DNA sequence: AAAAAAAAAAAAAAAAA
């Protein structure tokens, strides 16, 4: 009925959560979502510890991991979330043991492990994805204080080495600075920042976000975009004849392929990021425009220059 | 408070909302 | 009495095209060029199969190729050339046959051979450079969208592994890109976007571009840059009565605020003059230029 | 001189703050 992500998230958080799995709640998915990365990722306390090459610190820090007691059942998660007794038995199942790799699997040739890794590994990719998504909605209402520079702010979201790791071409951070940074090999992913990401509560069910879909303005915004994002996106949304906290989708943004103001650097000159801005002209900058693609069509909405979050912070007022 | 304005579906980046102009 | 270089590439294109291959179009010479460096790498149709070392859908497609029914006389390529019953007979002598390698014919010690490979050599590189005027005109127009970041427009013009293995001097590319990202050596090249590749109408007869030569402004725009370069470059060409898109050089660019303020030497008939850069990419300045 | 604009983003099976 559903691809294999979503029926083994499903199977994942139902098994580990119970009944007490609101499906139809972006924070309550999005709380359930990260506690099963880090289940799946050897983080939560009593799992095995991570001394490879760790640093003395690192090392000590794992022992106490490993010596503090797992967390007990019924112990409550987020804010409507309770573990239920067997998500002991989910953990010692379903959880590939530390250091854990396809090839060793592979030439095991055992069937079920496969199927566990790539659960397992599919599992890794949603969570990473909703707490992406997560990071982006949090980003609308709460500025965060490290993104203090255009250069800060290019890398967002910050997220740990795992989170890099499942889904390099969503997640930043230190790791993706690094990796852009360093040897850029057959496997590097550019940042797609402004990715499109259904909802959790779509994103679990597949119902990819497309017009006519009932949402809120603060998730169609943390889905196509997060906070410093221009304001013009705004536009995608139109208030409903009801309440209005939950209005309809109009149009989508589309990500500008049309031209490229690059001008490189040949017989002495310097290179140029963007032609616009280095012209140290106003009048250009306030009459951009944006291609959102509607149900009518493409349409070009003039850019309003002030960032998302301060022009959801104005609205609010 | 921040004022940036990342650069996203082809708009043009901005250091400062408010200095433009 | 023209160099070997590129008596071997007009030879091929005559016997390979009959009457049909106009020499004074950069098209024409282009779509030839092009086809002839397909020729000479066992691209085409009804060819040998590449399977040394290929993958299985590699081999599967190689198969194919090779099992489907080669170009038959008459075939027309590009918009103003069609082959000739000869073609064959040229394909069966000239091009090597796959897999021959400089080494295996010199130890052989055939003289015929030698040559016919020197002036397989040749035409490959004449075919490159071809190839890569032609990539430089086809940006100046409509811009690649593989390229987004100054990190990408760091490796045009983006060619085959074949283009970048016979000129690595001018072509870039993914192959460049490798190398580059293995190390630096004696057989190591450094890549020149903006070097000065004569016009195809003007390389194959070797009439090297100089001051005072009647070209397009998008033709001298592709012979001594590329789409994204400074638009200041169009300093370079001059037009004429009712320009009619045609024109004359009147300088070449050497080395083939503040930062607005940055200048580039251009050589005229009297010196070295300095001339302000614009700012703007070609591209954008030639879109803006015609409406 | 030598050696979803007949053919270029999102998601999946390969690789792996």
């Amino acid at each position: 009925e559903l691809p294999r992500n979503l029926e083994v998230f499903n199977e994942a958080c139902g098994h580990v959560f119970g009944s007490s799995f609101n499906r139809e709640d972006n924070s309550v998915i999005s709380d359930a979502a990260a506690f099963l990365f880090k289940m799946h990722t050897h983080s939560l306390d009593g799992q095995e510890a991570k001394v490879l090459r760790a640093s003395e610190k690192k090392r000590e820090r794992e022992n106490a991991k490993k010596s503090r007691k797992a967390p007990e059942a019924g112990m409550r998660v987020g804010r409507s979330l309770i573990l239920t007794s067997r998500w002991t038995e989910y953990c010692a199942t379903c959880v590939p043991a530390l250091g854990s790799k396809m090839k060793v699997i592979k030439a095991s040739g055992d069937a079920a492990m496969i199927q566990m890794m790539k659960d397992h590994n599919s599992l890794l990719r949603v969570c990473v994805r909703i707490e992406v998504w997560k990071a982006r909605y949090v980003s609308l209402v709460a500025l965060d204080e490290r993104i203090q520079t255009l250069e800060d702010a290019q890398w967002f979201p910050y997220l740990s080495g795992d989170s890099y790791r499942a889904c390099p071409g969503l997640v930043g951070g230190y790791f993706a600075k690094k990796a852009a940074a360093g040897e850029r090999g057959k496997n590097y992913k550019k940042l797609n920042q402004t990715a499109i990401i259904p909802p959790p509560r779509f994103l679990i069910i597949g119902h990819r976000l497309q017009i006519g879909d009932q949402v809120t303005l603060r998730e169609l915004l943390a889905s196509i975009a997060w906070g410093l994002c221009d304001g013009v996106l705004a536009e995608c949304w139109s208030p409903s004849q009801g309440d209005g906290s939950i209005g309809v989708v109009v149009g989508l943004p589309l990500q500008a392929t049309g031209s490229c103001f690059l001008v490189v650097a040949s017989h002495g000159l310097s290179a140029i990021a963007d032609s616009r801005i280095e012209g140290t002209g106003n009048t250009n900058l306030l009459e951009e425009c944006i291609a959102i693609q509607k149900q009518d069509g493409v349409i070009k909405c003039k850019r309003s220059g002030k960032s998302l979050y301060h022009c959801l912070k104005e609205t609010a007022g | 408070s921040c004022f940036l304005v990342v650069a996203s579906h082809g708009l043009s980046a901005i250091a400062d909302s408010r200095i433009e102009g």
